[PDB]
């Protein structure tokens, strides 16, 4: 989520912050920096993993046609989970 | 791939020694007159030039007539090549004279003491090509090499 | 604060109210965005009833609305005509083009945004942007001049 | 009858085939060649010298009677020694049909003015003189129409840039706008877009 | 090398035409900074158009300097109906404008540019 | 109109309106452009491009866009011939450098080599 | 929204917040993007 | 250098130059000029500003997007001074008035402020520090408000060695309160003279070779540590120079002698105006104060500017001055004023 | 130090192991206020009184034509001659191998990915090495 | 004029370069065993004019133009260079 540099500027999701002798950082002086909250990092890395009985399983990011292209995910290797390459859910196979 | 090398240890500024022996940014107007003052003081032997692996022909060029305008001919270079008999004075004695493609007509090529699969990996490729449509033969004399 | 200072401050309110209440913009538009603000004037927003009144003549107007695309052929006339506003004087710049150039921001024959001829107080995005768009962005002038504070830096400097 | 595909007649092609056939007879010192495309619309190139003469002959011959001239524009193919291609589009109201005379230029040959034969043409000339720099003969007032006063250089050839070489700012010394180079906070990104096959088999041009 | 001619025969025909345009131009230039206020002298004026005529002084082509003529011709007729205005005037003065250094060192301390 | 004889190269610059800068300093590069080696078509490998020298691009301090003082940045010209293309640049006044059209060597390919009795072009797989 | 609201989830503002234009609040944009090119740092040890 | 500043581009509008500067006293008349040269070349441009938001908007289209910082400040509080030499790599003052008011007085102005700068500039590790005095600032000088710039001269260069000090002499242009003073003269209809203006002599300088030479010391690597006199080409008595302002505006020119101190009441009383005063009692002593010979100090010629002749620019400054009858009138129809060497 | 630009960043003039002699284009220009490495020693020269005869790079490669016309002959082959004559010379210089084996610097593939500054530098070649190492 | 370098420029075919060629198959060995220290750079080229380059101290460069001469007028001009002048 949210870190602060030594600087006392908040990072972003990208990794972004000014050096602390960066003159650009006088943009925020009495403004702010604009700063999403809300990690897609994170907040993908909570969803549980899919469990499900066969070895493709096809995600569309739900909502039919709402999601993402219907693709379709190999889950042979048992030593990890096959991740949609749309929407980052997770799916393992059963046994 | 080592154009990522690019994006690392770049020299983006002229440098020269403080007080404390330490480098220190410096602008071109500071850094070129610190060596132009050097540059007056000797002339000859005094002066020398070392030539590294990745430099254009227009600064070698340059950097010679820089020297010789002092009166040196001490311009170097880090790889080493025989200077006795012809030396560098024939273009025939340190050439690969019978070209890239010309491979591709021999019948026997001897390797004397290189690896050129990574010294040369495009004209090894070459020597295979020429191995594999003309029966090409191949003879090494240095370590076993793949 | 004293009671010379809160008289001052109420005559700043006086004196804003009365240019926020009867702003009148130049009779100037350049292209599509000035049929939008055609469309602001017209019976739905009828912008005359929050007193807002175009005159031709850049010695009676208060506001410019840059409405539409500034060429580089264009550019001389509409500093003059900024030039030729009396004071207190604002501009509201209209749409992406005056805004910095929109569509056509590459162009050879286009300034990229008319903040580089005349000061701009208010940007309106849009291309166009709605009547109710521009109307919303002069509301935001006026909420501009209400916060002017005129009087008040003289009485303090 | 195949509803993606655009219907197509063939009568329209033959007559316009045998006008085509009709004006290089009648004009052969200047008709250099004639096509009827499969869009079925008719083009007469001709020698520039014929210019005048050709477009009289097409406004007011009683078989022609082209009398409304649609548009006048030119073409910057680089590539060409004249490299100006000068379309003139000419509607015929009496015949309810449209032709296309094309003529050349080069940046040092200017092409005679048809404003005696279509007043029309007056502010035409005056865009081609203004954006391509091809200058024409006997005009009546010829002189920029587009671009800005003292504007240098024609900016629909195509080695004129997007963007041009100058730009416009008020500068608060002199207390007007003046002019500067081009200087881009984000430069034009410039896209490479063709596909390395084929598309059109009917096009395809000799190996040489 | 058989081309065809614009107005002129020769380049000596073509320099009857500059020096009238160069005429012409020489004439305007104090009835301009009068009608238009510009904030110039008359002989910096003409100093000007002087510069501008010797900026083409190298073309030898009777049909490239018919062709200068003809646009000399044309700038002369937006100054002096005062379709130009003062802004466009001023432009040939460039008064805003760094001029770029001539010498080697120079341009090698700015950038890249040759 | 009667014609008349002008020997001397065909030189236009001084009716384009470029800046004297933007003549004399430029190198255009005249050449046929490679394959991409990212796809088998060819397409892309029959006409002569002209292009000007890269110059500096820079970041825009507020947003990080490429910025830049070059107003030929993107010019591309094409031509049917390498002798249009000097053609072009020569009344332009730029000096050019000319890169010979590449074409790929004709080659022999003979699907019987792939099970060669006594040759080495015998492959191991299919 | 009141007999047909929409559906919730959990990165949707909570508060609503209006124009904030002028104010220490201000939108103010910069590079998202971090530092492409790494300069070599010289010893800070001497060299005799 | 931070590669956040190392110098790009060709130095126009989208350039960077490498110039970060807070600019004090921007929102005068030297101000504008001075944020306007900076801005066209690419810098970072910080301005404080205590005024109304509407009194800065003509400065807004100096620079391209996001060059241009407006922070709010007050010359009392000593964080907002820190807040705004923070980032910047020169600090650039040009604060004064011309009057004394209820809250400010010449030594606040010339001295306690500087030195409030200079101070916060130094502290916060600020390369270059400029500093923007008088030609004629002296500590034996009749003037007060030319006494207090020489102890702020004094007084700066006390917490910040190495500053620049510019000394220019009166500055003309537009925005000037020089030729535009003399002209407006013309109101009350003859002009008073201290000996008849026989006894002073000026060396106006012209705005835009003040700017330039303070924007060219942001990057002289020669300048710092010095003080630096700005003039113009010509020195010329006050008589000859005000009879040459009336020839400029084909005004009528009635001179008559005045002494000191008639004039200086005469300066109070138009000092009592509550607004911007028309003249003060400190303004007519600097009219008449000679401006001190050139010797030793170096000028705007050190700083790679050409001094500008009043006789090229004072019509931009002196058209709007004339009637109808002779607003077209051209530079030649005037006679240039006389000019002294002593 | 002084820092100069590297072969992305300038047009300038290699000659291959054949005698080929080819050039680069610039594709970006250097970082900071690195410089293109003729321009500097060109720069260097005026400062210290000794300017070399050429500003453009045009004149530099008419210099190089000068010492060595074969280098301005971009993608040719120029023939040679003479080893006849280079051999008679060698034969007369005694000097005597030693027994010491032939050894290529590079034995394996790790030995060839880190070799100039520019893959030394590289993030993407210490993969490489790390790779066929581990 | 301490002589510090000769550098010889030929074509391959033409027959300007006929006696500059002579020269070499004939001469060169013998010179470069007579100077074993001086750099006599040989570097021919397609459809050049054979040339010939000393380099003098200092950086002083004076050239003689070999075209159309024979094997011994090319010794003739070598030799001034080696020699000393004339
Ligand atoms: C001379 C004629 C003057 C008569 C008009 C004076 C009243 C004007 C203000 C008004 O009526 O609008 C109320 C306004 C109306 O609100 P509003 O104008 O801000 O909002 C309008 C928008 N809608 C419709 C959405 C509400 O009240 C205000 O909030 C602004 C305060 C203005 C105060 C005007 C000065 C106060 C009186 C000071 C007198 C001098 C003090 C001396 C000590
Ligand atoms: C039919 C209508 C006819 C009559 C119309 C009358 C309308 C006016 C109604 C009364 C309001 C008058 C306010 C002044 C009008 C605005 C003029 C203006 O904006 O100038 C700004 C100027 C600007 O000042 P500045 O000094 O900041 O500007 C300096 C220079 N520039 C602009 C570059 C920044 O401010 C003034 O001069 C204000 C002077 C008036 C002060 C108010 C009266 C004094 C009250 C003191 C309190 C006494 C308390 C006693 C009890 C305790
Ligand atoms: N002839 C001349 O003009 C000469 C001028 N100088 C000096 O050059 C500098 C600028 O000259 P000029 O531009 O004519 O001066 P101006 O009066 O035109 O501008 C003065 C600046 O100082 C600011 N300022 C004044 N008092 C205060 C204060 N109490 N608190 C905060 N800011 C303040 C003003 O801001 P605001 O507008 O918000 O008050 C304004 O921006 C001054 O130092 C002046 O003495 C030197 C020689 C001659
Ligand atoms: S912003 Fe859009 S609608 Fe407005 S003038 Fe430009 S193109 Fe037209
Ligand atoms: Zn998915």
């Amino acid at each position: 989520g949210v870190q602060v540099s030594p600087s006392g500027e908040k990072i972003t999701h990208t990794g972004q912050v000014y050096d602390e002798k960066d003159y650009r950082r006088v943009r925020f002086v009495d403004r702010q920096k604009e700063v999403n909250e809300n990690f897609a990092i994170d907040l993908i890395a909570q969803q549980p993993v899919n469990e499900v009985e066969h070895r493709i399983i096809a995600c569309d990011g739900g909502g039919g046609a709402l999601g993402h292209p219907k693709v379709y995910i190999n889950l042979d290797k048992e030593t990890k989970t096959g991740t949609c390459g749309y929407c980052g859910l997770q799916f393992k196979q059963h046994h | 791939f080592a154009y990522d090398g690019l994006k690392r240890q770049r020299l983006t500024e002229p440098m020269v020694r403080n007080e404390k022996g330490l480098l220190t940014y410096t602008s071109w107007e500071d850094a070129l007159s610190r060596v132009a003052g050097m540059l007056q003081n000797f002339e000859g032997n005094a002066v020398a030039a070392i030539a590294g692996g990745l430099v254009d022909a227009e600064a070698l060029v340059a950097l010679k007539d820089l020297l010789n305008k002092v009166d040196s001919d001490n311009l170097c270079t880090e790889e080493i090549f025989p200077t006795e008999g012809a030396g560098t004075d024939l273009r025939s004695n340190y050439l690969l004279n019978t070209t890239i493609a010309g491979v591709e007509e021999a019948d026997v090529v001897l390797l004397v003491g290189t690896n050129p699969r990574f010294e040369a990996p495009l004209f090894n490729a070459r020597i295979r090509k020429s191995w594999l449509h003309n029966d090409l033969k191949v003879a090494l004399i240095g370590s076993p090499v793949d | 604060r004293s009671r010379a200072e809160y008289v001052v401050t109420k005559l700043d309110d006086l004196i804003n109210w009365a240019r926020r209440s009867s702003l009148w913009p130049m009779t100037f538009g350049l292209a599509c965005c000035a049929v939008e603000m055609m469309h602001m004037a017209a019976p739905r927003y009828d912008m005359d009833r929050f007193g807002v009144v175009f005159r031709a003549s850049p010695r009676q107007a208060d506001v410019m609305i840059v409405a539409g695309t500034l060429t580089n052929k264009m550019a001389p006339a509409l500093r003059k005509v900024y030039d030729q506003m009396p004071e207190p004087r604002y501009v509201v710049s209209m749409g992406s083009c005056a805004n910095g150039g929109g569509y056509y921001h590459y162009s050879y024959s286009v300034v990229r945004g008319c903040d580089r001829i005349v000061p701009v107080d208010i940007y309106v995005p849009g291309c166009p942007p709605t009547a109710e768009a521009l109307l919303y962005g002069i509301l935001q002038l006026q909420r501009k001049i209400k916060r002017e504070q005129k009087l008040k830096i003289w009485y303090r400097r | 009858k195949r509803p993606t595909v655009r219907p197509r007649s063939d009568v329209t092609h033959k007559q316009l085939s045998a006008f085509g056939e009709y004006v290089a007879e009648i004009l052969p010192k200047y008709v250099q060649q004639v096509q009827v495309s499969c869009l079925d619309e008719l083009e007469i190139c001709i020698h520039p010298d014929g210019v005048i003469p050709t477009l009289t002959f097409l406004r007011d011959h009683t078989n022609a009677q082209f009398k409304s001239l649609a548009d006048l524009t030119a073409v910057d193919v680089p590539t060409r020694q004249n490299r100006f291609e000068i379309v003139y589009n000419l509607l015929s109201l009496r015949f309810n049909s449209r032709i296309r005379v094309k003529t050349y230029a080069d940046e040092l040959t200017p092409i005679d003015s048809i404003v005696s034969v279509h007043i029309a043409a007056n502010w035409y000339e005056r865009e081609v003189w203004d954006m391509f720099g091809v200058f024409f003969f006997n005009h009546p007032d010829l002189r920029r129409i587009l671009t800005d006063y003292g504007f240098e250089g024609h900016p629909f050839r195509k080695d004129f840039p997007l963007t041009g070489y100058v730009e416009l700012r008020y500068d608060d010394e002199v207390k007007r706008v003046v002019a500067e180079p081009v200087e881009l906070a984000q430069e034009f990104r410039k896209f490479d877009l063709n596909s390395p096959w084929e598309a059109f088999p009917a096009y395809r041009q000799p190996p040489e | 090398t058989s081309v065809k001619p614009i107005f002129s025969r020769d380049l000596n025909e073509a320099k009857r035409r500059v020096r009238e345009l160069y005429r012409a131009w020489y004439r305007e230039v104090p009835n301009t900074v009068h009608l238009m206020q510009l904030d110039i002298t008359v002989k910096q004026g003409r100093d000007k158009v002087r510069e501008m005529f010797m900026k083409n002084a190298h073309v030898t082509d009777p049909r490239v300097v018919d062709l200068l003529v003809i646009k000399g011709k044309m700038e002369l007729q937006e100054t002096i109906k005062v379709w130009k205005q003062r802004t466009h005037v001023m432009r040939f003065f460039h008064e805003t404008e760094t001029p770029r250094p001539k010498d080697f060192l120079s341009k090698f301390y700015m950038g890249h540019d040759p | 109109t009667q014609l008349i004889t002008v020997d001397e190269k065909l030189d236009i610059t001084t009716l384009t309106g470029v800046p004297e800068e933007h003549i004399k300093t430029r190198k255009v590069r005249i050449f046929v452009p490679a394959r991409n080696n990212m796809q088998s078509g060819v397409n892309n490998t029959k006409k002569w491009k002209m292009e000007f020298d890269t110059r500096e691009r820079w970041e825009n301090p507020l947003m990080g866009w490429a910025s830049t003082a070059d107003p030929l940045s993107n010019m591309v010209l094409t031509f049917s011939a390498k002798e249009d293309a000097i053609a072009f640049a020569e009344k332009n006044g730029w000096s050019y450098d000319v890169e010979e059209k590449k074409v790929p060597k004709p080659k022999s390919k003979s699907y019987g080599a792939n099970f060669s009795w006594n040759k080495r072009t015998r492959v191991s797989t299919k | 929204p009141t007999t047909n609201p929409p559906t919730a989830r959990k990165f949707i503002w909570t508060n609503h917040k209006f124009n904030v234009s002028a104010t220490p609040e201000q939108y103010v944009p910069y590079s998202t993007t971090r530092k492409k090119i790494h300069e070599w740092v010289p010893p800070s040890t001497p060299y005799k | 250098l931070h590669h956040a500043v190392i110098p790009h581009g060709k130095g126009g509008r989208s350039s960077v130059s490498g110039v970060v500067a807070t600019v004090f006293g921007a929102t005068g008349f030297l101000g504008r000029y001075v944020v306007n040269h900076l801005g066209r070349m690419g810098s970072q441009v910080i301005i404080p500003y205590r005024c109304d938001v509407y009194d800065i908007m003509h400065l807004r289209l100096m620079g391209d997007l996001g060059q241009l910082t407006f922070l709010e400040w007050d010359a009392r509080d000593k964080d907002s001074i820190r807040k705004a030499v923070q980032h910047s790599n020169v600090v650039i003052n040009l604060i004064g008035r011309e009057w004394e008011t209820r809250n400010f007085d010449f030594e606040d102005v010339f001295v306690n402020i500087p030195r409030a700068i200079a101070q916060a500039s130094k502290e916060a590790g600020v390369e270059r520090f400029i500093h923007v005095s008088h030609l004629n600032a002296s500590m034996k000088s009749s003037s007060k408000s030319l006494r207090s710039k020489a102890v702020g001269e004094k007084e700066v260069r006390s917490v910040f060695p190495e500053a620049i000090i510019i000394r220019p002499s009166d500055i003309f242009g537009r925005e000037d309160r020089f030729l535009n003073h003399f002209a407006n003269y013309r109101w009350f209809l003859a002009v008073p003279l201290v000996s008849l203006g026989f006894k002073t002599v000026k060396q106006p300088v012209y705005v835009a070779d003040v700017s330039k030479g303070i924007v060219n010391a942001t990057k002289d690597p020669d300048a710092v540590g010095k003080t630096f006199a700005f003039t113009g080409p010509n020195r010329y008595l006050l008589f000859h120079l005000v009879k040459y302002i009336f020839g400029m505006t084909h005004r009528t020119f009635i001179p008559y002698p005045l002494p000191l101190f008639v004039y200086s009441w005469i300066g109070k009383l138009f000092g009592l105006s509550p607004f911007e005063p028309w003249t003060t009692k400190d303004k007519v002593e600097r009219i008449h104060i000679s401006d001190v010979m050139p010797t030793d100090l170096p000028g705007l010629e050190d700083l790679g500017v050409q001094p500008t002749p009043l006789e090229l620019k004072s019509i931009e400054v002196l058209r709007r001055h004339r009637t109808y009858r002779w607003l077209s009138s051209e530079i030649e129809e005037t006679k240039p004023a006389k000019t002294v060497n002593y | 130090i002084l820092p100069g630009a590297a072969y992305t960043e300038k047009s300038a003039t290699y000659v291959n192991t054949e005698g080929r002699a080819q050039q680069t284009k610039v594709a970006v220009t250097p970082p900071g206020l690195a410089r293109e490495d003729w321009k500097i020693i060109r720069a260097l020269s005026e400062i210290a009184g000794i300017t070399l005869p050429y500003d453009t790079l045009d004149q530099v490669r008419n210099r190089l034509e000068e010492v060595s016309p074969n280098l301005v002959r971009y993608d040719d082959i120029e023939e040679t001659n003479y080893f006849q004559q280079a051999s008679e010379l060698a034969k007369l210089v005694n000097q005597e191998v030693l027994a010491d084996p032939l050894v290529p610097p590079q034995l394996t593939i790790k030995d060839f990915y880190m070799t100039d500054s520019i893959s030394r530098a590289s993030q993407t070649m210490a993969k490489c090495v790390k790779a066929v190492t581990e | 004029l301490g002589l510090r370098e000769i550098r010889v420029h030929l074509c391959q075919r033409s027959p300007g370069s006929q006696g500059v060629r002579d020269f070499i198959v004939q001469r060169y060995v013998e010179l470069k065993k007579a100077h074993p220290n001086l750099p006599i750079l040989i570097r021919e080229c397609s459809e050049v004019q054979p040339k010939l380059w000393a380099r003098y101290a200092f950086g002083q460069e004076k050239t003689v133009s070999l075209n159309n001469l024979s094997a011994d007028e090319v010794t003739r001009a070598m030799q001034n260079v080696l020699s000393g002048k004339a």
